[PDB]
C-alpha cells in the first residue's frame, strides 16, 4: 500500500490521500510547541525554543512580517524563512502600491495558494512547517493557523508542535475568559504562557528558553526574548 | 532539458556515481610522478591488449596545458580530453586578464573545480578520471606536483601514483623516497620513476614513457632508447646481487 | 516627443552642528510659472535618525525616498534590527542612484 | 506540463539490440504487403487497399503518395505514421532543397532526408521509432530511375525490385525469378500485378489495388503550356480502369 | 592616424610602427609598441580606435597561443592571416565593430619564405611586397614603388624604411615620435633597438 | 520493461497498448451513433441517455457545431470530447483566416488525425479516448463523413457507425447498400434522410425511441445544425405512420 | 500486469484513469455542498464542520465569487478548490477585457472544464481533488453546473457532492418533482438550508455551521451575494424546524 | 513523473564501466567487417557488405565507405543511419576549418572533433550513444598518411593496420602476422582482401559483397587521390589477387 | 527511483539525512568561543606519508573578521566559501561596513536547500545537498565573538563550543565539561589541541593538525606550524603535571 503511493506529491493513494503532504505534516508534530491566542484588542504568540546541546543557542521561532503582522513556526525552519519572506514581500507590495496595510485574512489566502502549488506539481515538495499568524488590521486582532497542506484557519486561539494537544484543550476551555482580556497585554500573555506550560513535560520554561510576541490596537508587532520575558516565568 | 540527479547520496552517506568513477580510474593505465630538487618527472605505462599502433599519431598520455605545466591521468581517455581542453582555455584566459601564466596550484584548483561541479549538477555523470599536474610557477624554481580525483578533491605530493596497481607502486615510493634528500638530479629522479614503474609494468621498454619538466618552460619527453637505457642499468642493480 | 523629466522647483538646505544636524526645504511645488501646491513636504524622516530630501524632478525624488525607506526596513529584517549608520545610508544611496546611471 | 521526457526511449540492451527498432520492424511485418519493381524506362510501386469496412471509401485513403513530381512513396506498417512522414517529406523537399536550388531534389537525397527524420525518432528524447518501412521510387536527370527502401532505424538501400510487409519473403522470391535488366515498364507492371496476387486473399481488382509509376513526363498533367523546358510530372497513379485492363491479360 | 609600415624583402619581413600615443591635445607616451607576437614566426602590428586596438590584438594573440598548445604546432602565416580576416569580417557587421587595421608579418618555415599581409577593419585582406595603413601609404607607396627590389637583403630593407620614415618626418603634420622596427625571419622575431639614428 | 504498457512505446509484438486501451475508453458512455449521406445532405444520429433526474437535459450532448459548415459527433468521455471540439473549432477558424476559405471536412479530419498520431508517438502526451465523426456538405466533394480514432487513423465513409453495438449497425447499413447499389440515400429532403437513419437505428438495435432518446445533427449546403426535441418528435411521428 | 494506477495520464486495460478515480475519493471524503437552480437565479450552500470552539464563527468563508455574477463552492481538498477559482477569475477577466461583456455561465463552465481536463493529460501533474458547483445569471437566464475531477461537467436543476451527497440528491429529486413550475429564490434559500441539515446526518458527530449565497435577477439584481443576518436565521430556523 | 521511464544512459556500473557504451560495442561486433591498412605510398580501406540480395542495386549503393574530404575518408561499422548523422557533421567541421584558415583540415583535428561529439553522448543529455565505429583514412602535410579508429566511447587511436566490426580478433591476428612497415599499397590491397576472405561468415567472398577504396599520391601529379572502386573494379582486383 | 526532495514517513528529507551521514565520516573540526576570541582547529588526516600536509586547507578566511572550518566532503565547500567571500565583500561595497557574522552565516545557509530536479519555488539548480558541514567563527561590534554550525539542512546554530566530524559525539561530551564563560584564548587553544588529541586516530603533532583564531584586534589568522608545535609541547607539560 502506502509505499507505492508515497513517492511524490503528484500521486493520489487509492483512498484519495496525498502521503508526501501527510509526511510533511509529521515534521510539524516533531517540532517544538508554540501557542497563539487573541482578544479583541491584542493577539499573542508564545513559543518554546529548542536547543541542540547545552552549549548551543535556542533557535528562534517567531518572525516579524510587518509592523502589524507576524508569525511563529513549528517544523522545518528554512521553509519558515521562505514563507515568512514571501509574506514580508506581500505586505510590502500592499503598502508601496496601494498605501494599504495587508489584511491578515488576505495574507492567509496568499499563503494557502503558495503552499498548494507545491502539492500538485512534479519535482517540488510540500513545505514541512506549520505557522501561526497574528496581526492587527482594519477589522481588529487576528490569529491564523497555517498547514503545509495549504489549509489556513482563523481561530481565537490554538497550538501546534509536539504535545500541542495540551495547550489546545486548555485554550478551548479558557476561551470565554481570555477572549475578553482587552486593553491588558500582560494578562493576555500570562494567559498564553499558562496555555503553553500545559504542553511541557521535559523541563520548565526558563529565561533563554521562552519567546513571546504581541501585536494590537496601539502596539506594533514586537518580540520579547530573555530578560524581557523574565517577568512572566 | 535533461537534468536528472545522477550523483546523489545513498543511506550510508556515499555518492555511488563518484565512487564508481574511481573504479574507472583503478582500471586505467598506471601513472606516476616524482619531484626532484630542481625538476618533476611524469611516467605512464602503455597497455598491450592490442599492439600494432602508430606511436607517432596516437595521443600521448602527458599533455602540456601551457609551456610550463603538464597533466597526466588515469581513467577514461575520452573524459580526459574534456578536462585538458578546459584547462588549456583557462590557462590562456588567465594570461590574458592577469598578464601572468597560471601557477600550478591555480590550474589544479581549476581542474578540480570542474570535476566537483560534475558531481552535483543535474543531467551529467562525474569524470572517470584522476590527474597529476606538474610544473613550475612563473619565475619560480621550486617543483610542483598535484593530484585531483573524480570528487574534486586535490592536494600536492612529493611523489604519487594513480591507476591500476598504483597500490603497489605507491608502496615502492613510500619506502624509496626520502623527503630529506629528494632526487637532486634529473637523472636519479628519472631513475626512481622508472624503477617504481617496473614494479608493475613487467618488462616494457616500449610500455613506459617519461617526460621531464624543468624550470622556465623546459619540457621534454624521452625516447625509447633514453628510457631503455635506464631499464638496462636498473636490471643490473638487481643481478649485481 | 515625450520628455520623461520635469522640474518642480524647490530648494533644500543642510547644516551639520557639533552634536546635531538640520535639513530644511521650502514647501512650494511648481510647474513652469504656476504653483501646484503651497504646502507639499519635501524633507522626510526615514527612520534610524536619518532625514532625506531628493530635490529636482519630484516624481523621481519621491521614488528614491520611497525606495530608501524600504531599504532601511529590509536592513532591519536582514541584519537583526541593526541601526543603519549615516555613512552606511550614504553608500546605499550611491548604489540606488547609480543603478539608474543610464 | 512541459515534455520532461528528454531522455532516449530506445536504448541498447546487453545483447546489443535496439529493442524499439526491432519491435517497430515487427509492426512492419504485420502490415499489408507493398512492393516495387524498377524497369529500364520506369518504376512501379504497388500495394493492396485493405479497406477496414465496405462502408469506407477506399479512394479517400491513399497508400501511394506523390512526394515531388518525379518521386512517389508507398509503405507497410502503421498507416498514420506513414501519413505524417509524407507531410514532412514533402516539406523537407522544399525547405532543404527547392527553396535553395530552385529545383526538386534527386531521389537519393530526398530519401536521405526521410531517413534522417526516422533515425532521429530512434535517439531523440521522448519518442518511439516510426512503425513503417517505405518504398520510394523516383527519377532525376543525372541518376535516372531508382528505387529505395527505408526502415525504422533510418537505414536505406537501393533495389532493382523488392517487397515489404506480410508476405515479403515469398514475394521477394517470386521477384528474383522474373526480374532481368531488360524489362520494359509495362512488363514490370505485369510482374507487379502477378506478385501482388499471391499476397491478396479476397477480391483482386482496380478498386482493391493501388498502383503508381514513375515513367515518362506527362505534359497533360502539368496544368499549363508555353514553357518548352517544363514537360510535366513523371509520377502517375494508374486509374482503377487502367488496372483492370491489365488484369485481363494476367 | 598612427604609422604602420611593412616590407617583405628576400628572407624577412620588416615592420615599422610609430611610438606616439596622442589623446586630444597631449602626447601621453612616446615609447608605445604597437605590436603583438602571435607565434614565434608571426608578428602583428595595429592602428585605429583607442581601446579596440589592443583588445583586438591581445584577443588574437590568445587564440593563436591556444591553437599552438592544443596542436603543438605553429600555424602558417597565411593560416593566421585568414583567421584574423574572418574575425574582422564578423566584426564589421556586429553591434559595435572593432575599428582596427593590421599588418601581419610572418616567416613560413615550411615554404622558407617571408610573407606580409595587410588587412583593414572591414576584413579586406591582400598580400603585398610592402604595405601601410592610414595616411602613411600616401607618401610611402610611391617611394617603395620606386626603390623596391625582390632580392633585397634585410639590411637593404632597413635602409629603404629609413628613407620612408624620413619622408614621413618631413611631410606629415603630426609628430609620431619615430618608429619601433622589428624583423621577422627564419630565426624568429628581433627588435632593432638602434633606429633612432641608423 | 513492463512500462511498454504505460506509455506509447512499442511492445515486443510491435503494439501500442495505450492506444488500444484508449480505444476501450471510447465505449465508456455506452452510446451509439451513425452517419449517412443524402443526395445533398449529411445526417448524424446518436443515442441520448440522461439517467440522473437532476441533470438539465439540454446541456447533455455529444454533437458539436465546429464551424458554420462542419458538424462533429463524438464517441467517448465528454471531457476528452470537449477538448477535441475546442481544438477543432480553433483549427477551423485559423484555417479560414490564413487560407481565405472554409476548412473542408476531410482536411479538418486529417489535421485532427495528425494531432492524434502525435500523442501516439510522443511519450508525454496521452491519447484522447475518443472517436470523432466529422460531417458536412463540402463545396467540392458534396456530402461528407470522415472519422478519426485514437490511433491517428482516418478515412471517408458512405455511411458509418460507432459505439458498443457498432457492428450490428454497420452490417445493417452494409446490407442496405448491397441492395440499393448506390453509395447514398436517394432522398431530396433531409427530413426523409433523418427518418431513414432513425429507422435503421431502431432495426439494428432492436429498440424504440422517444423524442428524448435521440440527438440529431444535419449538414446542408452552407450550414450544419442540430434538431430540437420537437423537430425529432415530428420525425418519429412520420416513421410511425409507415409501420 | 499492474501499476496502471501509479501515474496520472495512464489508461488502464479497461480504459480508465485510476488517478482521476482516486481524486474522486478525496472528494467523497469531503464536506457536503449543494446548488439549487430557481426560477430566476441559483442558490449555493455548504456544510462547515466545527472542529472546535476555537474556530471564529462566520470567519472561514468557503463559497467564492468569480467576477461579480458567479458563485463557486466545492467539496474535497479546499486548496485545490481555491486554485481552480483563481484560474476561473483570470479566465473571467480575460474574457471581459476582450469582449467587454461579463462571461456567460456556459462559457465560464467550459473554461474551468478545459483546465481541469488538462490536468488528466500528463503524469507531471495531479488531478484536481475537488468537485465544484458553480453558476449565476447571464444574458439568457440562470445556470447551475457541477464539475468533476475528470473535467466532466453538465448543467443541473440541482446538484450535490461530498459526504452526504446521496441524502442531498434524494432531497433535490423530491423538489424537482413537486415543483415543475420552478422554485423561487426565497424558497430555494430555505430549501437549501434544509437539505444541508438533513445531509449533515452523514457526519452528525461534529457540530457544523451553515453558509449560503445566491444570485437572483429579482432578489440581487443578478449579482452574487451572501445570505446574512435575518434572511440567514429565518432559513436556519426553517431547517431546524423540519429536522424534527 | 517521468523519472520512472528513464533508463539513465550515462551512468557508471559498479565496475566503472559505461553500460550503454559496452552494449553499443556489442552491437558493432555484429556488423560487416571493415579493414584499414596504411602503406608507405598510400592507404587501403576495405569492408564487407552485411546482408545482400540478387535485387540489391550495388552500383548506386554505399553503406560502408564515405568521403569526408578530398583527403579524408571513413569506413563504417554499425548503424548506418547513426553514421550518416556523424558523417555530415564531420563534413561540416572540415569546411568550417577550410573557411577559417584557408588550409585543409589536419586529419587528427577532424578525428578528435568527431570523437568529442561521441564522448558527449556518454556524459550528459540522457540519450543513447551512436552505435558506430569509424576507421579514418586520410592524408595531410604534417604526418602524411594516417589511419585512425573511433568507437562509441569517444576514444580514438592511430594504427598501421586495423579492423572494426565482426571478427576483429581473428582479423587483427592475421594482419599482425603479414604486415610489414615497408609494405606498398598494392601489397596492402592484397593483404586486406585475403584477411576479409578468411574472416567472412559467408560462403565465398564475391565482388557484390565488397566496397573498396584507396588514398594514393599518384606519382604522376603530386597531389593526393581518393579512389572509391566501382563494382567492376572490385571484381577485377578480386581475380588478380587470386580469389577469382 | 525516488525524487531528491522526498519526505520520509517521519517527516525528514532523505537526501539531507543521508548527507549528515557523509559528514560523520569526515575529519574532525572543533571551535571554541571566548571573550578574547574564537579558536578553530582541525584534523588534517593525510591519507599517505607522501602527501604534503600543508596543502591540506580545511580552515579558510571568509573576510578579516570571519574564518571557517569544514568537515565532510571538503570539495563541496569551495562554492560555499566563494559565496561567503562574495557576500561579505559585496556587503561592504553596498554599506561601507563589515557584514555581521550571523548575516554571513544565514546567507551561506540559504544555499543549502537549493537542490532538486525541478522544485517549485524558484530555480534551485543543484542536484544534491552539500555533503559538508561548516563552523563559522568571527566577530562584529553588535554581538562580539561568535561561533556557528552550518549544516546542509539550511539550519545553523550558535555554539559556545562545537565539534563536527568522525569524533564529534566524543569531543562534544568533552567540550560540555571543559567550557565555561571565562576561558582565555590560551586556555581555548590548549583545550582544542587536547580534545583533538583524544579523538584523532594518529598521534597529534604540528603536521597532522592545525589551529587558528580570530580576534577583534588582528582578525582571522591561521597558526603556522612552529607556533602550534609550541602549544603542543605546552599542553603535554600541563597534562603530565597531573
Amino acid at each position: 500500500f502506502r509505499n507505492n503511493y508515497d513517492g511524490d506529491t503528484v500521486t493520489f493513494s487509492p483512498t484519495g490521500r496525498l502521503f508526501q503532504v501527510e509526511y510533511a505534516l509529521e515534521a510539524i508534530k516533531q517540532g517544538s510547541v508554540t501557542v497563539g491566542l487573541r482578544s479583541n484588542t491584542h493577539a499573542v504568540l508564545v513559543a518554546l525554543k529548542r536547543n541542540a546541546d547545552e552549549l548551543s543557542s535556542y533557535q528562534k521561532k517567531i518572525i516579524k512580517c510587518d509592523e502589524h503582522m507576524g508569525l511563529s513556526l513549528a517544523g522545518l525552519a528554512p521553509d519558515a524563512r521562505v514563507l515568512s519572506n514571501y509574506l514580508r514581500q506581500q505586505c510590502n507590495y500592499s503598502s508601496l502600491v496601494f498605501n494599504r496595510k495587508l489584511a491578515v485574512e488576505r495574507a492567509g489566502h496568499l499563503l494557502c495558494d503558495k503552499a498548494q502549488k507545491n502539492t500538485q506539481s512534479y519535482g517540488g515538495r510540500p513545505y514541512g512547517v506549520g505557522l501561526l499568524i497574528i496581526g492587527y488590521d482594519k477589522s481588529g486582532a487576528h490569529l491564523l493557523e497555517f498547514q503545509p497542506s495549504g489549509n489556513v484557519t482563523e481561530l481565537y486561539g490554538t497550538a501546534i508542535g509536539a504535545r500541542s494537544q495540551g495547550a489546545k484543550t486548555y485554550l478551548e476551555r479558557t476561551l470565554d475568559t481570555f477572549i475578553k482580556i482587552d486593553g491588558n497585554p500582560d494578562e493576555l500573555i500570562k494567559a498564553g504562557v499558562e496555555a503553553i506550560s500545559q504542553s511541557l513535560r521535559d523541563e520548565s520554561l526558563t529565561v533563554d528558553n521562552l519567546s513571546i510576541a504581541i501585536v494590537g490596537k496601539d502596539t506594533p508587532f514586537t518580540i520579547y526574548d530573555g530578560e524581557a520575558v523574565a517577568k512572566y516565568i | 532539458g535533461y537534468d536528472r540527479a545522477l550523483s546523489i547520496f545513498s543511506p550510508d552517506g556515499h555518492i555511488f556515481q563518484v565512487e564508481y568513477a574511481l573504479e574507472a580510474v583503478k582500471r586505467g593505465t598506471c601513472a606516476v610522478g616524482v619531484k626532484g630538487k630542481n625538476c618533476v618527472v611524469l611516467g605512464c605505462e602503455r597497455r598491450s591488449t592490442l599492439k600494432l599502433q602508430d606511436t607517432r599519431i596516437t595521443p600521448s598520455k602527458v599533455s602540456k596545458i601551457d609551456s610550463h605545466v603538464v597533466l597526466s591521468f588515469s581513467g577514461l581517455n575520452a573524459d580526459s580530453r574534456i578536462l585538458i581542453e578546459k584547462a588549456r582555455v583557462e590557462a590562456q584566459s588567465h594570461r590574458l586578464t592577469l598578464e601572468d601564466p597560471v601557477t600550478v596550484e591555480y590550474l589544479t584548483r581549476y581542474v578540480a573545480g570542474v570535476q566537483q561541479r560534475y558531481t552535483q549538477s543535474g543531467g551529467v555523470r562525474p569524470f572517470g578520471v584522476s590527474t597529476l599536474i606538474a610544473g613550475f610557477d612563473p619565475r619560480d624554481d621550486e617543483p610542483k606536483l598535484y593530484q585531483t580525483e573524480p570528487s574534486g578533491i586535490y592536494s600536492s605530493w612529493s611523489a604519487q601514483t594513480i591507476g591500476r596497481n598504483s597500490k603497489t607502486v605507491r608502496e615502492f615510493l613510500e619506502k624509496n623516497y626520502d623527503r630529506k634528500e629528494p632526487p637532486a638530479t634529473v637523472e636519479e629522479c628519472v631513475k626512481l620513476t622508472v624503477r617504481s614503474l617496473l614494479e608493475v609494468v613487467q618488462t616494457g621498454a616500449k610500455n613506459i614513457e617519461i617526460t621531464v619538466v624543468k624550470p622556465d618552460s623546459d619540457i621534454v619527453a624521452l625516447s625509447s632508447e633514453e628510457i631503455n637505457q635506464y631499464v638496462t642499468q636498473i636490471e643490473q642493480e638487481k643481478q649485481e646481487q | 516627443q515625450f520628455n520623461p523629466y520635469g522640474d518642480n522647483g524647490g530648494t533644500i538646505l543642510g547644516i551639520a552642528g557639533e552634536d546635531f544636524a538640520v535639513l530644511a526645504g521650502d514647501t512650494r511645488n511648481i510647474t513652469d510659472y504656476s504653483i501646484n501646491s503651497r504646502y507639499e513636504p519635501k524633507v522626510f524622516d526615514c527612520g534610524d535618525n536619518i532625514v532625506m530630501s531628493a530635490n529636482g524632478f519630484a516624481a523621481d525624488g519621491d521614488a528614491l525616498v520611497k525606495r530608501f525607506k524600504n531599504s532601511v526596513k529590509w536592513y532591519h529584517f536582514d541584519h537583526n534590527d541593526k541601526k543603519l549608520s549615516i555613512n552606511s545610508a550614504a553608500r546605499n544611496i550611491q548604489h540606488l542612484l547609480y543603478g539608474k546611471r543610464f | 506540463m512541459t515534455d520532461r521526457y528528454s531522455f532516449s526511449l530506445t536504448t541498447f540492451s546487453p545483447s546489443g539490440k535496439l529493442g524499439q527498432i526491432d519491435y517497430a520492424l515487427t509492426a512492419v511485418k504485420q502490415g499489408v504487403t507493398s512492393l516495387g519493381i524498377k524497369a529500364t524506362n520506369g518504376v512501379v510501386i504497388a500495394t493492396e487497399k485493405k479497406s477496414s469496412s465496405p462502408l469506407a471509401m477506399s479512394e479517400t485513403l491513399s497508400k501511394v503518395s506523390l512526394l515531388t513530381p518525379d518521386i512517389g512513396a508507398v509503405y507497410s506498417g502503421m498507416g498514420p505514421d506513414y501519413r505524417v512522414l509524407v507531410d514532412k517529406s514533402r516539406k523537407v523537399a522544399h525547405t532543404s532543397y527547392k527553396r535553395i536550388y530552385g529545383e526538386y531534389p534527386p531521389t537519393k537525397l530526398l530519401v536521405s532526408e526521410v531517413a534522417k527524420i526516422m533515425q532521429e525518432a530512434t535517439q531523440s528524447g521522448g519518442v518511439r521509432p516510426f512503425g513503417v518501412s517505405l518504398l520510394i521510387a523516383g527519377h532525376d536527370e543525372f541518376n535516372g530511375f531508382s528505387l529505395y527502401q527505408v526502415d525504422p532505424s533510418g537505414s536505406y538501400f537501393p533495389w532493382k525490385a523488392t517487397a515489404i510487409g506480410k508476405g515479403s519473403v515469398a514475394a521477394k522470391t517470386f521477384l528474383e525469378k522474373r526480374w532481368n535488366d531488360e524489362l520494359e515498364l509495362e512488363d514490370a507492371i505485369h510482374i507487379a500485378l502477378l506478385t501482388l496476387k499471391e499476397s491478396v486473399e479476397g477480391e483482386f481488382n482496380g478498386d482493391t489495388i493501388e498502383l503508381a509509376i514513375i515513367g515518362d513526363e506527362n505534359p497533360d498533367l502539368l496544368g499549363y503550356t508555353g514553357i518548352p523546358t517544363d514537360k510535366g510530372p513523371r509520377f502517375r497513379k494508374l486509374t482503377s480502369q487502367e488496372i483492370n485492363d491489365r488484369l485481363e491479360a494476367l | 592616424m598612427d604609422i604602420i609600415l611593412g616590407i617583405r624583402v628576400q628572407d624577412s619581413v620588416i615592420l615599422a610602427s610609430s611610438k606616439a600615443v596622442t589623446r586630444g591635445i597631449s602626447v601621453l607616451k612616446d615609447s608605445d609598441d604597437k605590436t603583438r607576437q602571435l607565434s614565434p614566426h608571426t608578428l602583428m602590428s595595429f592602428a585605429g580606435e583607442a581601446g579596440d586596438t589592443v583588445q583586438f590584438a591581445e584577443y588574437i594573440q590568445a587564440n593563436i597561443q591556444l591553437y599552438s598548445i592544443r596542436e603543438d604546432y605553429e600555424l602558417s602565416p597565411q593560416a593566421v592571416s585568414s583567421f584574423v580576416r574572418q574575425e574582422l569580417a564578423k566584426s564589421i557587421r556586429s553591434r559595435r565593430p572593432y575599428q582596427v587595421n593590421v599588418l601581419i608579418g610572418g616567416y613560413d618555415k615550411k615554404k622558407n619564405k617571408p610573407e606580409l599581409y595587410q588587412i583593414d577593419y572591414l576584413g579586406t585582406k591582400v598580400e603585398l611586397p610592402y604595405g601601410a595603413h592610414g595616411y602613411s601609404g600616401f607618401y610611402t607607396f610611391s617611394l617603395l614603388d620606386h626603390h623596391y627590389r625582390p632580392d633585397m637583403t634585410t639590411e637593404e630593407g632597413l635602409d629603404l624604411l629609413k628613407l620612408c620614415v624620413q619622408e614621413l618626418e618631413k611631410r606629415m603634420p603630426m609628430d609620431f615620435k619615430g618608429v619601433i622596427v622589428k624583423i621577422v625571419d627564419k630565426d624568429g622575431i628581433r627588435q632593432v633597438d638602434d633606429f633612432q639614428a641608423q | 520493461a513492463g512500462y511498454d504498457r504505460h506509455i506509447t512505446i512499442f511492445s515486443p509484438e510491435g503494439r501500442l497498448y495505450q492506444v488500444e486501451y484508449a480505444f476501450k475508453a471510447t465505449n465508456q458512455t455506452n452510446i451509439n451513433s451513425l452517419a449517412v449521406r443524402g443526395k445533398d445532405c449529411t445526417v448524424v444520429i446518436s443515442q441520448k441517455k440522461v439517467p440522473d433526474k437532476l441533470l438539465d437535459p439540454t446541456t447533455v450532448s455529444y454533437i458539436f457545431c465546429i464551424s458554420r459548415t462542419i458538424g462533429m459527433v463524438v464517441n467517448g468521455p465528454i471531457p476528452d470530447a470537449r477538448n477535441a471540439a475546442l481544438r477543432a473549432k480553433a483549427e477551423a477558424a485559423e484555417f479560414r483566416y490564413k487560407y481565405g476559405y472554409d476548412m473542408p471536412c476531410d482536411v479538418l479530419a486529417k489535421r485532427m488525425a495528425n494531432l492524434s498520431q502525435i500523442y501516439t508517438q510522443r511519450a508525454y502526451m496521452r491519447p484522447l479516448g475518443v472517436i470523432l465523426t466529422f460531417v458536412s456538405v463540402d463545396e467540392e466533394l458534396g456530402p461528407s463523413i470522415y472519422k478519426t480514432d485514437p490511433a491517428g487513423y482516418y478515412v471517408g465513409y458512405k455511411a458509418t457507425a460507432t459505439g458498443p453495438k457498432q457492428q450490428e449497425i454497420t452490417t445493417n447499413l452494409e446490407n442496405h447498400f448491397k441492395k440499393s447499389k448506390i453509395d447514398h440515400i436517394n432522398e431530396e429532403s433531409w427530413e426523409k434522410v433523418v427518418e431513414f437513419a432513425i429507422t435503421h437505428m431502431i432495426d439494428a438495435l432492436g429498440t424504440e425511441f422517444s423524442k428524448n432518446d435521440l440527438e440529431v445533427g444535419v449538414a446542408t449546403k452552407d450550414k450544419f445544425f442540430t434538431l430540437s426535441a420537437e423537430n425529432i418528435e415530428e420525425r418519429l411521428v412520420a416513421i410511425a405512420e409507415q409501420d | 500486469g499492474t501499476g496502471y494506477d501509479l501515474s496520472n495520464s495512464v489508461f488502464s486495460p479497461d480504459g480508465r484513469n485510476f488517478q482521476v478515480e482516486y481524486a474522486v475519493k478525496a472528494v467523497e471524503n469531503g464536506t457536503t455542498s449543494i446548488g439549487i437552480k430557481c426560477n430566476d437565479g441559483v442558490v449555493f450552500a455548504v456544510e462547515k464542520l466545527i472542529t472546535s470552539k476555537l474556530l471564529v464563527p462566520q470567519k472561514n468563508v468557503k463559497i467564492q465569487v468569480v467576477d461579480r455574477h458567479i458563485g463557486c463552492v466545492y467539496s474535497g481538498l479546499i486548496p485545490d478548490g481555491r486554485h481552480l477559482v483563481n484560474r476561473g477569475r483570470e479566465e473571467a477577466a480575460s474574457f471581459k477585457k476582450l469582449y467587454k461583456t461579463p462571461i456567460p455561465i456556459p462559457a465560464f463552465a467550459d473554461r474551468l472544464g478545459q483546465y481541469v481536463q488538462a490536468h488528466t493529460l500528463y503524469n507531471s501533474v495531479r488531478p484536481f481533488g475537488v468537485s465544484t458547483i458553480f453558476g449565476g445569471v447571464d444574458k439568457n437566464g440562470a445556470h447551475l453546473y457541477m464539475l468533476e475531477p475528470s473535467g466532466s461537467y453538465w448543467g443541473y436543476k440541482g446538484a450535490a457532492t461530498g459526504k452526504g451527497r446521496q441524502s442531498a440528491k434524494a432531497e433535490l429529486e423530491k423538489l424537482v418533482d413537486h415543483h415543475p413550475e420552478g422554485l423561487s429564490a426565497r424558497e430555494a434559500v430555505k430549501q437549501a438550508a434544509k437539505i444541508i441539515y438533513l445531509a449533515h446526518e452523514d457526519n452528525k458527530e461534529k457540530d457544523f455551521e451553515l453558509e449560503i449565497s445566491w444570485c437572483s435577477l429579482s432578489e440581487t439584481n443578478g449579482l452574487h451575494k451572501f445570505v446574512k443576518g435575518d434572511l440567514l436565521q429565518e432559513a436556519i430556523d426553517f431547517a431546524q424546524k423540519e429536522i424534527n | 513523473g517521468s523519472r520512472r521511464y528513464d533508463s539513465r544512459t550515462t551512468i557508471f556500473s559498479p565496475e566503472g564501466r559505461l553500460y550503454q557504451v559496452e552494449y553499443a560495442l556489442e552491437s558493432i561486433s555484429h556488423a560487416g567487417t571493415a579493414i584499414g591498412i596504411m602503406a608507405s605510398d598510400g592507404i587501403v580501406l576495405a569492408a564487407e557488405r552485411k546482408v545482400t540480395s540478387t535485387l540489391l542495386e550495388q552500383d548506386t549503393s554505399t553503406e560502408k565507405l564515405y568521403k569526408l574530404n578530398d583527403k579524408i575518408a571513413v569506413a563504417v561499422a554499425g548503424l548506418t543511419a547513426d553514421a550518416e548523422i556523424l558523417i555530415n557533421t564531420a563534413r561540416i567541421h572540415a569546411q568550417n576549418y577550410l573557411k577559417t584558415y584557408n588550409e585543409d583540415i589536419p586529419v587528427e583535428i577532424l578525428v578528435r572533433r568527431l570523437s568529442d561529439i561521441k564522448q558527449g553522448y556518454t556524459q550528459h543529455g540522457g540519450l543513447r550513444p551512436f552505435g558506430v565505429s569509424f576507421i579514418y583514412a586520410g592524408y595531410d602535410d604534417r604526418y602524411g598518411y594516417q589511419l585512425y579508429t573511433s568507437n562509441p566511447s569517444g576514444n580514438y587511436t592511430g594504427w598501421k593496420a586495423i579492423s572494426v566490426g565482426a571478427n576483429t580478433s581473428a582479423a587483427q591476428t592475421l594482419l599482425q602476422m603479414d604486415y610489414k612497415d615497408d609494405m606498398k599499397v598494392d601489397d596492402a590491397i592484397e593483404l586486406a582482401l585475403k584477411t576479409l576472405s578468411k574472416t567472412t561468415d559467408s560462403s565465398a567472398l564475391t565482388y557484390d559483397r565488397l566496397e573498396f577504396a584507396t588514398i594514393r599520391k599518384g606519382a604522376n601529379d603530386g597531389e593526393v587521390y581518393q579512389k572509391i572502386f566501382k563494382p567492376q573494379e572490385i571484381k577485377d582486383i578480386l581475380v588478380k589477387t587470386g580469389i577469382t | 527511483d525516488r525524487g531528491v526532495s522526498t519526505f520520509s514517513p517521519e517527516g525528514r528529507l532523505f537526501q539531507v539525512e543521508y548527507s549528515l551521514e557523509a559528514i560523520k565520516l569526515g575529519s574532525t573540526a572543533i571551535g571554541i568561543a571566548t571573550k578574547e576570541g574564537v579558536v578553530l582547529g582541525v584534523e588534517k588526516r593525510a591519507t599517505s606519508p607522501l602527501l604534503e600536509s600543508d596543502s591540506i586547507e580545511k580552515i579558510v578566511e571568509i573576510d578579516r573578521h570571519i574564518g571557517c572550518a569544514m568537515s565532510g566532503l571538503t570539495a563541496d565547500a569551495r562554492s560555499m566559501i566563494e559565496h561567503a567571500r562574495t557576500a561579505a565583500v559585496t556587503h561592504n561595497l553596498y554599506y561601507d561596513e563589515d557584514i555581521n557574522v550571523e548575516s554571513l552565516t544565514q546567507s551561506v545557509c540559504d544555499l543549502a536547500l537549493r537542490f532538486g530536479e525541478g522544485a517549485s519555488g524558484e530555480e534551485r539548480l543543484m542536484s544534491r545537498p552539500f555533503g559538508v558541514a561548516l563552523l563559522i567563527a568571527g566577530h562584529d561590534a553588535d554581538d562580539g565573538y561568535q561561533l556557528f554550525h552550518a549544516e546542509p539542512s539550511g539550519t545553523f546554530y550558535r555554539y559556545n563550543a562545537k565539534a563536527i566530524g568522525s569524533g564529534s559525539e566524543g569531543a562534544q561530551a568533552e567540550l560540555l565539561n571543559e567550557w565555561h564563560s571565562s576561558l582565555t584564548l590560551k586556555e581555548a587553544e590548549l583545550l582544542v589541541l587536547k580534545i583533538l588529541k583524544q579523538v584523532m586516530e594518529e598521534k597529534l603533532d604540528e603536521n597532522n593538525a592545525q589551529l587558528s583564531c580570530i580576534t577583534k584586534q588582528d582578525g582571522f589568522k591561521i597558526y603556522d606550524n612552529e607556533k602550534t608545535a609550541e602549544l603542543i609541547k605546552e599542553l603535554k607539560e600541563k597534562e603530565a603535571a597531573e
